[PDB]
């Protein structure tokens, strides 16, 4: 149940963040991406849109490149099928994320 | 998460705008981080961003351009130094960072205007 997975990714997450935990973040961010990638297939973008947040939060500080460079693509993606459904706080949203992952 | 602002603000005759942010925080949570991002016509900047907890002064990052205060599940943000080019709408982020689960709430933004 898809649900649920955001649900304890988004506890998970909010763990490692206060954590600063570099490696529950790597299998946790592993785990973030393919639920991401499941939210974009299937349009459900509210959950993507809170996960991908928090995600990236967890991303830029235990710096992993690859799963940065992952969410660089997913973030081009999320926010495409954002502006195709006109959602205006929801493309706000993708992007204040994508500001600042784009360049940290 | 809702988080709510006033639709319209003026900002004085020097240019400091005023206005609450409230969200509705799940029970209590501890660690809020606040982002004020413009939209003016269809760019996006961030203008300020600040992590504190709840029920405190607001330690912002840029510590320049925002001030801020905290009272409870709302947040009062002082903009300074505005310039009429600075006119636009004032949409704040807000983020519940700990105690888990993570939350997200954002405004439909405040129109502030500047002479």
């Amino acid at each position: 149940n898809l649900e649920e997975e955001v649900h304890k990714l988004l506890w998970e997450l909010s763990e490692i963040y206060h954590h600063h935990d570099h490696e529950a973040s790597h299998e946790a961010l592993r785990r973030a991406l393919e639920v991401l990638k499941q939210l974009l297939e299937h349009n459900n973008l509210e959950q993507a849109v809170t996960l991908v947040s928090i995600a990236v939060h967890v991303a830029v500080r235990v710096n992993d490149e690859h799963v940065i460079r992952e969410l660089r693509h997913f973030l081009r993606r999320l926010l495409k099928q954002v502006k195709e459904h006109n959602n205006n706080k929801l493309a706000l949203l993708v992007m204040s994320v994508k500001m600042q992952l784009d360049r940290t | 998460m809702h988080v709510a602002q006033p639709a319209v603000v003026l900002a004085s005759s020097r240019g400091i705008a005023s206005f609450v942010c409230e969200y509705a925080s799940p029970g209590k949570a501890t660690e809020v981080r606040v982002t004020v991002l413009r939209q003016a016509d269809s760019q996006v900047t961030e203008v300020c961003a600040a992590t504190y907890m709840m029920g405190n002064e607001l330690t912002f990052l840029d510590d320049s351009i925002c001030t801020g205060t905290s009272s409870g599940n709302q947040v009062n943000l002082t903009i300074q130094g505005l310039r009429a080019m600075d006119t636009g709408l004032y949409i704040c982020k807000v983020e519940l960072m700990y105690p888990p689960p993570y939350y997200l709430g954002i405004g439909n933004g405040t129109q502030i205007y500047v002479i």
